[PDB]
RNA sequence: UGUAAUCCCCUUGGCGGUU
């Protein structure tokens, strides 16, 4: 992830208009699927996909 | 006595503090506890310690074989020869003093090296004389079907898997539990899995490798006592189904050992080492003659 | 940890021990906590020095 | 063969915290981490992640009256010294007391009879490395002044012997670096040393 | 006691700024 904060993000991952943003801040989410490892040994459901 | 590397390498938590500074031990209390001599020749191997065989009477020893050897004249001249005689009588002793004391060193060496290895044959012995657990209501010898929980640390992130083996000794079904093990829902699921799909596991082991795993048995205990799990027995006090602890060193050698790979191409590791705990549910033995040769470096 | 040298297959291993720094702490004589990677000196013996790593009791 | 052996507490112990017994019990000295503070109390947790708690009693000395928090904190560890283990619920108590954390230090209970011990030798042996760990280093000072000169007392005094009376030569003091020697001609062939105490020293080759 | 995160193209092209 990157170093800023996500805690200006709505639920769909767009930022909503009149917040207030500084640099670095994420205006925009967004993730790309990966295949996921072997993490499903004993990870409960805490596996990074 | 003490070398120089003896005198500063000798800590009072190094296992050679034990005799830095020993003293007439007596030999013959020395085979009762073989290990203490065994350490101070393998402090003396290590430049560290001198180990020194001295008798009290030696100078009684001496002076009876210069009686017996000593002549009964008085003259100036047999003065001479009983000092001859009694020169030549030392140089001989302080030859043969260190080939008596290499071989009484030998004989001790050897009897205590006997004896630990007594002991260690019986430490085996008892290791590995167990039957197996066996169900209420059936003989002696009997496999019971088994049940294997586990989910290894217990960190946040720590999924509880599950193996079932039958009395077959060959894997029915394997299920992850992927919720928290303090939620209603790991409990609900459990069961379920218990109950619906008749696996009926005669006990249940538990293992890990940490106190976490305490709380994870604390919960199943209590889950087997609030729902009632009895076994069923092929046709009344139904008996509950027993939670234990499991040893596991042969569930950690297996877990890492490739002859599981081999017969699990496509199972986690923590299958392997729950597969391994049931294994030796069923029959220790066996699993004990699985390691080949790691069973050597167990803790015996 | 006694001191002594050993050969062993791999597979007889039991496996690494994983230790947070929560876990691997070191508190010297004086009780200062010392910590991974730093050089302290034997304080007697032959009072050697070296940098710490790992630490273990 | 014998029937299945069920673990007992102390094997259950050995078993999850991988410590034994005998290293683990009333009268030892761990290195434990302190996790929380309270005013009543402080939980702290072992390195084999024994939980412990130490009444207020102990954490601090009772001579002492500040406050727990004030004078230890969160990820602060501390020695402590086991008092009671809970092997079944795997909890134990502990004491910062030094009487325990300090004067615990022949822990072992080697039998030291003086028929099978030589306690003689381990005595000297002490009085040996004590007597090393008593010995230090010293070195010589330097100081930049246009009469001070780094001599000795009869060196000084055959220094100002070619010269007239009244002369005057500095040297290091023989009383430690924060002392100095002046001595001037009194007259021909008689020369006085005067000690003088320095205060508030930058450093010991400063003045 | 539940304990928080560290990583970024390249090649071309254009348009500019200071001399």
């Amino acid at each position: 992830l990157k170093h800023g904060t996500y805690e200006k993000l709505d639920e769909d991952g767009l930022i909503a208009p009149g917040v207030r943003v500084s640099g670095d801040d994420i205006i925009i989410g967004k993730t790309t699927p990966i295949p996921p490892d072997t993490e499903e040994l004993g990870q409960r459901t805490k596996y990074h996909t | 006595e003490l070398t120089e590397r003896g005198k500063l390498q000798i800590e009072p938590e190094s296992p050679y503090f034990d005799f830095k500074y020993a003293k007439n031990r007596p030999i013959s209390a020395l085979t009762a506890t073989p290990d203490l001599y065994l350490r101070m020749i393998q402090a003396e191997n290590d430049g560290l310690v001198n180990i020194k065989v001295e008798l009290p009477m030696l100078s009684t020893v001496v002076d009876h074989f210069y009686n017996i050897l000593k002549s009964d004249g008085t003259s100036e001249i047999s003065e001479k020869w009983n000092a001859l005689r009694n020169d030549a009588w030392k140089q001989s002793l302080d030859k043969l003093i260190p080939l008596v004391q290499l071989n009484v060193k030998e004989s001790i060496r050897r009897d205590c090296e006997r004896v630990l290895y007594f002991q260690v044959k019986n430490s085996f012995t008892k290791k590995i004389d167990q039957a197996p657990y066996q169900p209420p209501t059936y003989a002696k010898g009997t496999i019971p079907r088994v049940l294997t929980l586990s989910f290894g640390e217990g960190n946040r992130g720590d999924a509880v898997l599950g193996v079932f083996m039958d009395d077959s000794g060959d894997v029915k079904s394997q299920i992850k539990f992927d919720e928290d093990f303090q939620s209603r829902d790991f409990s609900d699921s459990l069961t379920r899995y218990i109950k619906s799909n008749n696996i009926n596991p005669d006990i249940i082991g538990i293992s890990g490798f940490n106190i976490h795993t305490k709380k994870l048995f604390d919960k199943v205990n209590e889950l087997v006592n609030e729902e009632r799990l009895t076994i069923e027995y092929d046709n009344s006090d139904k008996h509950l189904i027993r939670v234990i602890y499991v040893n596991d060193e042969t569930a950690r050698l297996y877990q890492h050992s490739s002859k599981s790979s081999a017969e699990y191409p496509n199972r986690p590791q923590l299958a392997k080492y729950c597969i391994g705990l049931a294994k030796y549910i069923q029959s220790p033995l066996l699993e004990y003659l699985a390691l080949d040769e790691s069973m050597y470096s167990l803790h015996i | 940890s006694d001191g002594k040298l050993l050969s062993l297959p791999p597979v007889s291993i039991y496996s690494k021990l994983n230790l947070n720094p929560n876990q691997q702490i070191a508190i010297d004589s004086n009780g200062v906590e010392v910590k991974v990677g730093d050089t302290v000196r034997e304080f007697t013996g032959e009072r050697r020095q070296g940098t710490i790593l790992h630490v273990y009791r | 063969r014998r029937d299945f052996h069920i673990l007992n507490e102390a094997e259950i112990f050995q078993l999850l915290t991988r410590e034994t017994v005998d290293s683990f019990r009333k009268g030892m000295v761990i290195p434990v981490y302190v996790r929380k503070v309270e005013s009543s109390y402080m939980s702290v947790s072992t390195q084999s992640l024994i939980a412990g708690n130490i009444q207020r009693q102990d954490i601090l000395e009772p001579n002492d009256r500040r406050d727990p928090r004030e004078v230890y904190s969160v990820g602060q560890t501390v020695r402590a010294c086991i008092l009671d283990v809970d092997y079944y619920n795997f909890k134990c108590q502990l004491s910062l007391l030094r009487q325990f954390t300090e004067n615990q230090v022949a822990g072992l209970n080697v039998n030291r009879n003086p028929k099978f011990w030589d306690i003689e030798s381990e005595n000297r042996d002490r009085q040996e490395e004590i007597d090393k760990q008593r010995e230090e280093s010293r070195e010589s000072r330097v100081i930049k002044h246009p009469f001070f000169h780094n001599m000795k007392s009869k060196e000084a005094e055959d220094y100002l012997a070619a010269r007239p009376v009244g002369d005057v030569v500095i040297r290091p003091s023989s009383k430690g670096s924060n002392h100095i020697t002046i001595s001037w001609k009194v007259a021909p062939q008689l020369y006085q040393h005067i000690d003088v105490l320095e205060e508030n020293k930058d450093d010991a080759n400063a003045i």
